[PDB]
């Protein structure tokens, strides 16, 4: 680069430029921390909501095995359809593009829906509730995960 | 003389002129002609010239004049930005003033020198580019607050239009603009 | 821009005596303001808070009705009227710098008499 | 969605709709998930934690071409009524998230 | 003139004056004065002087100076992991540590020269200030490692007495370094 003065009042105002920019993506990574803060208190919330209703809805599995009985429970499971309500959607988070899952498991999709197996009926009430839980679960990890590698790259 | 305009001729010449037209040799590289370096230059006489163009041309002619100024002001502030995180990191207000930034660059601004009709422009087909220019601009932010992506809308077959109002002769022109004009409302009325 | 006589010229029997508060509040708002101003333009509006939004829209009418007064005469009573206007747009008791006093006293004008004609 | 889980647990999963497995080593847990990861259908597979703690890494390689799948995991049915703290998978989440270990 | 430390009248002053104490922009627009950068400056007087130190003052100035100085030292090494979080989200002896720096800046570095008594001070007063910082931080560690009260030592009655001494007369100073030692031994080995 042949140096004249034009050439270093150029060089001048690159400087001023980088250290401008080196500001303004240390306050961009701030705002990403919060972000990443909330986000994380709420996945640790969901996370521990989802643990209790797996429990409750293990519990309530063993109990319709305990009356009901193996092969009531079998013939139950094999009418009732697997998940056929399900939407793949995408979300954008920063600039990043992600996507989340959906499910919408109706009484109307089961095969035979009336609980004369009472217990069986509690199981499947238990389990929706656990579907509803982990879906949240998953949607709240996976945009914390992108938070933080997006830190990274700031970074 | 030497390299520059550091050189005593240059600078004993900017403090006795009333306008100053700076080019630019990276302009020039890729053929952008007249290649006149917006940044660095400027002119004193326009405060003084501003009655005339109210009677001459155009009522609102110095808005529009102010509008075009802010508007490059606008897309020369976001450069920096640019260079510092890359094209796709900006908000869709953003890029729809950069990518109107590169429509009156490479539309308005440029002028071929050697070919038949655009080698002349008289003052009231600038006055009609200009006022095309900022009504699709209010257009398509005015779709932009209906929540209709940028990439769609620089789809639109009126960019085409406007892009190619330069080699329309002169007294062909005011055919030219009424038309134009009823496409630019039409297109963004379908829109959303 | 810098003054460095400022302190001796402004106070009290001289001026206005809560000039100074004034001064550097003013300073402060808008240093914030700008910074704010070029954050937008990379995070969005809606990532911002409530009272960085506040400061951007102070620094825009700032700009707007204290620097771009054109051709018109002003004296030092509308100057710091226009001043405490546009603080009032801030929230009594985000003004750190500004004793609590002069809070009482002139906090609350409205801005609109003065964006009839500024 | 499908979910590897305990065999005790893939008769309620079948009667929810999901699609469970009953397996108890990590080599028949890995190849059955990446075999779910090839296979046309749902994208998104639960682990219980005794077979794969970390099933990202047994589809890292396959991870590095496509984000697409989801993984979650989770406790078994032994280590759901025995329970534990999940803070500590927090921290754990945010140590490797950012590298750094803070709010214990 | 350009704040280059590198120009030529102060490197050529840096190569024979025996110590440097070098300001700063940033602790003059926060107000903390004097502006003195603790970082950047550096005395090379300290080793001859330290035998009048403990001829005339007491036998445990220079350690207790060595000693603040590595805590002020401390606090500068934690200021990257505070650029990323928030001060409080940190452990609660680096919470200890960074809450000790701050009081030793904001009450020990400052001296206003447009005030009565903030302008002079002596030997004596600033030995018993930094001894009773010390030992303040001491037993609040020890406390810290006990298992209780991290929060309630920021709000024992020693705070009074340590922000106290900065307007203590010359010749009431004893009996207050003699209250505050004792405040702080009922107040750690006491309270809990």
């Amino acid at each position: 680069v042949s140096p004249t003065r034009m050439n270093l009042l150029q060089r001048r105002g690159q400087l001023r430029l980088a250290q401008k920019g080196v500001d303004l993506l240390k306050k961009k990574r701030d705002a990403l921390v919060a972000e990443f803060f909330g986000l994380v208190r709420e996945a640790m919330e969901a996370r521990k909501a989802l643990d209790q209703a797996a429990k409750e809805a293990y519990a309530a599995l063993l109990l319709a095995q305990a009356f009901d009985g193996p092969e009531v429970v079998a013939g139950a499971a094999l009418g009732v359809p697997p998940l056929e309500g399900v939407e793949a959607e995408v979300e954008n988070v920063w600039g990043s593009k992600v996507p989340r899952l959906k499910a919408t498991f109706p009484d109307g999709a089961l095969l035979s829906p009336v609980g004369t197996p009472a217990y069986t009926l509690e199981a499947s009430r238990a389990f929706r509730r656990y579907a509803e839980a982990l879906i949240r679960v998953a949607n709240t990890e996976t945009r914390l995960k992108k938070i933080g590698e997006e830190i990274k790259k700031t970074t | 003389p030497g390299g520059d305009m550091s050189e005593p001729v240059t600078q004993s010449t900017l403090r006795i002129v009333g306008a100053f037209w700076r080019l630019d040799a990276s302009l020039a590289f890729r053929r952008h002609f007249p290649a006149i370096n917006w940044n660095g230059s400027y002119s004193l006489f326009t405060s003084a010239l501003d009655p005339w163009y109210r009677e001459n041309v155009a009522e609102d002619y110095p808005e529009l004049r102010d509008a075009i100024s802010e508007l490059l002001q606008r897309e020369a502030g976001l450069q920096e930005i640019v260079q510092l995180v890359g094209p796709d990191a900006l908000q869709d207000a953003e890029r729809l003033v950069i990518e109107v930034g590169r429509i009156i660059r490479e539309d308005f601004l440029q002028q071929n020198a050697y070919h038949e009709v655009d080698a002349y422009c008289s003052m009231k087909k600038a006055y009609g580019i200009m006022k095309m220019i900022l009504a699709f601009y209010k257009e398509a932010e005015a779709a932009i607050k209906r929540g209709v992506s940028i990439d769609e809308i620089l789809q639109l077959p009126v960019l085409e239009r406007i892009g190619r109002a330069r080699y329309v002769s002169e007294e062909e022109f005011p055919a030219y603009f009424e038309e134009a004009m009823k496409e630019i409302q039409g297109a963004f009325k379908a829109l959303a | 821009s810098l003054s460095r006589l400022m302190n001796n010229g402004v106070g009290k029997g001289k001026t206005r005596e809560d000039h100074k508060q004034v001064s550097d509040q003013l300073y402060s708002a808008y240093a914030n303001g700008v910074d704010i101003r070029k954050l937008v333009a990379i995070i969005g509006e809606d990532a911002l808070t409530e009272n960085d939004r506040r400061y951007l829209q102070f620094a825009d009418a700032f700009e707007r009705f204290f620097i771009n007064q054109g051709q018109q005469n002003r004296s030092i009573e509308e100057s710091l009227q226009i001043a405490w206007a546009l603080l009032s747009m801030l929230p009594q008791g985000e003004l750190k710098r500004i004793s609590k006093d002069h809070i009482g006293k002139y906090y609350g004008q409205k801005l609109e008499e003065i964006w009839g004609a500024p | 969605m499908a979910v590897i889980a305990d065999p005790e647990t893939a008769q309620g999963f079948r009667l929810a709709g999901l699609e469970g497995y009953g397996a108890s080593s990590a080599e028949e847990a890995q190849s059955l998930l990446e075999t779910l990861v090839e296979r046309g259908g749902y994208a998104l597979v639960a682990v219980d934690e005794a077979l794969l703690p970390d099933p990202e890494r047994a589809v890292e390689r396959l991870m590095r071409g496509r984000d697409l799948p989801v993984l979650l995991p989770i406790a078994g049915l032994k280590e759901a009524f025995q329970g534990h703290d999940v803070e500590g998978y927090m921290r754990e989440l945010v140590r490797k998230t950012i590298g750094f270990d803070i709010k214990l």
